[PDB]
């Protein structure tokens, strides 16, 4: 259904709908088209119902007659039960969760009710047609007619002002719609009161012709303006089918009640489904070998829903509620509390932590309570609009402007945003104030003649957008001068992206709509083959492949990965409903082990074991390590990491406070303690450490420009209008760099084919057909890389050393063979967790929601970290209070190591620095510090950025964990 | 297809992003690389950054069916 841009399928019957007024409170003023019986006028023309006109024809037996077109229905789930006689109570209630009250001896509906906050209130006039509409209590909408029964204008009953001018013709239907935006769309019919042509206000006009004559005729042959949307649809007795302007027929068959019964597709996929003579769904067939199966108790309400080698969910209702237990197959299972006035109370889901709901004498919610804090708090005025808002203890505060949008908003630290609006909708502007009378990060944004987004103005610059006539971004203006256009095909696909350098990416779909094939800017190819079900199974790089294959129930068991060298062979275990526990490769053979109530209390990696413990409220508390060290963490109100404790006794604990934002403020030991101070926005601005001292101060254009320190220091930057960085001078020198404002050299030593670099000071590359740096020829040093068929690094060799590294079945490296030894390393999820290089075990300590690390433990000892807002380790000091490490780092992030008493091999952000290659890696990848830029390309190269191989705008305020 | 008007709230989502594709290809592209975004399944990680994410920015922002909790299956 629907397949058609607004058609049926089971019948010829054109249905459109289209909204007039969108309001931010929550109103909505519909109106469907009805192409079937469209002889009766309802006062809005021939076959036109403003959907807000119900009607039951008599007191009971005739039907209640929706606007879309006891007495039990088991079908259909009518509950029309009579009340007092004289006043005709029907209170409709059907199965849609909705309640249509309607009265006698007044002809009218009132009281629909569209859940527990939604309610609509009707007012008629003293003829049989409405004049008042009430979301609540207060007016809201009023109509106006012309003295013939035609409703023309939509008044706002607050401010005198016109919302929607209908437009008729001599022939008793609307020709114009001039809805709230202000976009005219017309309306041409034929001469037997059928739809012939609609022209959009953008100008794009579809068409229509019909088969048939009268009510019961037939739409086929929908084609647009200029071949847009070409459907053909042929009708056959109780079978349909339908092509749209790729060749791509689906067909259909359906029953006599008007159930689906099969439905086909172009490639083979094949879906049929089985009812059991009530109107119910029974068996459902996939075009792959499964049959799900429905099984109904009494009043049915789906109690059992089993699918083919599987389990299943078994849903649960205590008489007539809402879902009151979930089973949920696995080892866990759920529950709540329903009584006879909604509002849902007492949640216990897997864990702890249950979920208590407060109300006020109205309906809306007031208070959201739960364990160990997370307590949600909200006020409420006079009136339904929201003033006071407090999640984790910050309590907002939202003035309004004697409208329902909001105006100001008013912050705990001091902060005050003030939005501007105009006669309509679609804010413009938006500002920020603070203690002080200063102007800081104010964005605006025009529109053009319609109602889209033409161009948004920010402190670093403005953007530009460019529609084709179909609210499509044709072409997008960057501010720097450049532009980048898109270019579609039929059915409004994406084919191709040019920009200003000449080079254009290209896609490739298949008779099914999916992507089946890539060329990138220096050109690839690829081919993404699919299974029946929508699963990609072949990869089929242009060298090499990858082979998924799946374990007939939905998730990934194998990767055959390989060019025929260095085979990968990655194999996996997943249960009935996620629950991996297992990867296993050549090298590594991860597993894990969960608890009843389901947690990942034991964890195995190789021969090493982690294990953990976790609270009644799902914290985890008295965390083990192996080598028998075990670690203490304590919580606080809100739910927050404030305290860790070690183990030994001869290692004291650390103490952190937060602000009143939520974030990191002060961090405290026995022999130190980290100040952080921000100015208001959101940035970090100075920074202490009862000895050393740190301030930020920036530009106009929202960017670091200066860096004071005590020890020295005082760094100037200087970028473009982009970002980039341009010069930049630290105590006696100013390096100087430059772009082609797409982040590639254009100096004077660059050489680039399409998007990567050959030359850069004296330093040449080469690349394969893959794009990954294989040879690098220095001034006299010579170094070969080899790689593994999943684009990660196997062996470098070539600088009189030879080094081989093995990763897991998961793309984390676990062992790196050198000459100085065999190195081990321990991975916590996506965090680097300690290491193990035949001398002892290290443990890497980092904030509880970030990759800045603040201490690291060695033979009994314990070092704190000093960093600054970017997340880089700057110094390192024991607990006596003496430098022990520290170093001072580039533009580009070379380390130039001062002190050397203990190693350290952090980096920017999770990276870990190499000894013998001089590179960093952090999850997937590999960085170059003397070069600024990646030596391979990533799998997310066209969704995470224009160039393949850059790292980031600047790496002064930009970062990039978890390698891509 | 795609007919509908897009508002400020979905340009303001898309122009904080730094893919430049619309989301229909973006999805495919996330789903045909699944080799790379592979993790573990029903482990509460402690990060907040997956690893089909990436780059961010340092900068905090605390810009502002509800009411309830899906809790795990709302048929």
């Amino acid at each position: 259904e629907k397949a058609g841009d607004p058609v049926s399928l089971v019948t010829g019957e054109e249905i459109l709908t289209l909204n007039d007024v969108e309001l931010p409170n929550g109103f909505v003023w519909s109106r469907t088209y009805r192409s079937s019986k469209a002889s009766r006028n309802q006062g809005l023309g021939y076959g036109w119902r403003h959907a807000f006109q119900f009607e039951l024809k008599e007191v009971t037996d005739e039907k209640h007659n929706v606007t879309s077109w006891t007495s039990y229905q088991v079908y259909v789930g009518a509950s029309c039960h009579f009340l007092n006689p004289n006043i005709r109570i029907v209170t409709l209630s059907s199965g849609d969760q909705y309640r249509f009250e309607l009265v006698e001896d007044i002809w009218l509906l009132k009281q629909v009710r569209n859940g527990i906050f939604s309610t609509f209130q009707l007012r008629y006039s003293r003829n049989h047609r409405l004049i008042e509409v009430a979301h609540n209590k207060r007016p809201v909408l009023e109509c106006q007619y012309d003295k013939q029964g035609r409703l023309v204008e939509l008044l706002n009953a607050k401010t005198e002002q016109v919302l929607t001018t209908y437009i008729y013709d001599e022939q008793d239907d609307l020709v114009g719609a001039t809805n709230d935006l202000g976009l005219t769309e017309r309306y041409e019919y034929q001469d037997q009161h059928l739809i012939a042509k609609r022209v959009r206000p953008t100008g794009f006009t579809h068409y229509f012709e019909w088969s048939g004559e009268g009510s019961s005729a037939k739409c086929i042959r929908n084609f647009g303006d200029s071949g847009i949307y070409d459907y053909r649809f042929h009708y056959e007795g109780a079978k349909s089918s339908y092509s749209d302007s790729l060749d791509n027929e689906w067909t259909f068959i359906h029953d006599e009640q008007g159930h689906l019964l099969e439905k086909s597709s172009p490639t083979g996929r094949t879906w049929q489904w089985h009812y059991d003579h009530l109107g119910r769904k029974e068996k459902a067939v996939f075009p792959d070998n499964s049959t799900t199966q429905y099984q109904y108790n009494q009043q049915g309400q789906l109690i059992s829903k089993l699918h083919s080698s599987g389990a299943q969910i078994q849903y649960g209702y205590d008489s007539l509620g809402k879902l009151v237990k979930t089973v949920s197959p696995d080892g866990d299972l759920e529950k709540a509390y329903y009584n006879s006035l909604g509002q849902r109370v007492w949640d216990i889901d897997a864990l702890g932590c249950v979920t208590e709901y407060e109300y006020d004498k109205h309906g809306q919610v007031v208070k959201r309570e739960s364990e160990d804090g997370k307590k949600s708090r909200w006020w409420w005025d006079k009136q339904q609009r929201l003033v006071a808002h407090e999640v984790d203890g910050t309590l907002l505060r939202y003035s309004y402007g004697a409208t329902d949008l909001v105006n100001g908003i008013a912050y705990p630290d001091g902060c005050v945003a003030q939005i501007s609006y105009d006669d309509y909708g679609r804010r413009t502007s938006i500002r920020y104030f603070n203690d002080e009378d200063k102007v800081g990060y104010s964005e605006e944004y025009a529109y053009d003649e319609f109602s889209r987004v033409a161009q948004i103005q920010t402190p670093e610059g403005v953007t530009s957008y460019q529609w084709g006539a179909l609210a499509q971004q044709e072409a997008v203006i960057f501010p720097d001068g450049s532009h980048i256009s898109y270019e579609y095909d039929q059915q409004r696909n994406l084919t191709k992206l040019v920009r200003s350098d000449g080079l254009a990416f290209e896609f490739w779909y298949d008779s099914e709509g999916l992507l089946s094939g890539t060329v990138g800017f220096d050109g690839l190819h690829s081919q993404f083959k699919y299974d029946s079900m929508g699963r990609i199974i072949r990869k089929d790089v242009a060298d090499r492949t990858v082979l998924y294959s799946y374990d007939d129930a939905g998730f990934l068991q194998h990767i055959k990965a390989g060019n025929g060298k260095n085979i990968v062979e990655n194999h996996f275990n997943y249960t009935l409903g996620g629950r991996l526990t297992l990867a296993s490769n050549r090298h590594q053979t991860l597993q894990y082990q969960y608890s009843s109530f389901g947690h990942l209390t034991k964890r195995i990696q190789g021969q090493f074991e982690i294990g953990e413990e976790f609270n009644r409220v799902g914290q985890r508390v008295s965390q083990t390590l192996p080598d028998k060290t075990s670690f203490n963490f304590s919580y606080d109100t809100n739910g927050r990491l404030s305290e860790i404790r070690f183990s030994d006794d001869s290692l004291p604990k650390i103490e952190f406070q937060y602000d009143v934002m939520g974030r990191l403020s002060v961090t405290e030991t026995e022999s130190f303690r980290e100040s952080k101070l921000y100015d208001g926005v959101g940035r970090l601005v100075e920074q202490q450490w009862s000895g050393r001292e740190k301030k930020y101060i920036y530009n106009a254009q929202n960017r670091i420009s200066s860096i004071l320190d005590n020890t020295a220091g005082a760094t100037h930057y200087q970028y473009d209008t982009l970002g980039y960085v341009t010069k930049v001078s630290e105590a006696g020198s100013t390096s100087t760099f430059e772009s082609d404002s797409f982040g590639n050299p254009a100096l004077a030593d660059s050489k680039v084919m399409s998007d990567r670099i050959e030359a850069y000071a004296g330093v040449r590359y080469k690349y394969d057909q893959q794009g990954n740096q294989v040879k690098r020829e220095g001034d006299g040093t010579v170094q070969k890389r080899v790689f593994d068929a999943l684009s990660q690094l196997v062996e470098v060799h070539g600088d009189s050393s030879i080094s081989h590294y093995e990763y897991d079945a998961l793309g984390r490296r676990t062992k790196k063979i050198t000459q100085n030894g065999i190195t081990e390393f321990l991975w916590e999820g996506e965090r680097l967790l300690g290491e193990r290089t035949a001398d002892g075990f290290r443990w890497y300590l980092y904030q509880p929601e970030t990759y800045i690390p603040l201490a690291v433990l060695e033979n009994g000892s314990i070092y704190l970290y000093e960093c600054d807002q970017v997340g880089k380790p700057e110094r390192l000091k024991d607990s006596a209070g003496n430098i022990v490490w520290s170093a001072s780092y580039d533009v580009h992030g070379f380390a130039s190591i001062d002190v050397e008493e203990v190693r350290n091999p952090l980096r920017f952000q999770g990276q870990y620095f190499d000894q013998e290659t001089n590179l960093h890696y952090n999850l997937a990848r590999y960085y170059d510090p003397k070069l600024g830029r990646f030596i391979q390309q990533d799998p997310i190269s066209i969704a995470g950025g224009i160039n393949h191989y850059q790292y980031a705008v600047n790496p002064i305020q930009w970062i990039d964990p978890t390698g891509f | 297809c795609e007919e509908g008007l897009k508002r400020l709230q979905q340009m303001l989502a898309e122009y904080q992003a730094q893919s430049d594709v619309p989301q229909e290809v973006c999805d495919q592209i996330l789903e045909a690389a699944k080799e790379s975004s592979v993790g573990e399944d029903g482990v509460r990680s402690q990060v907040k950054i997956r690893k089909p994410n990436g780059k961010n920015n340092i900068r905090y922002e605390y810009d502002l069916i509800t009411f309830y909790r899906h809790i795990n299956y709302s048929d």
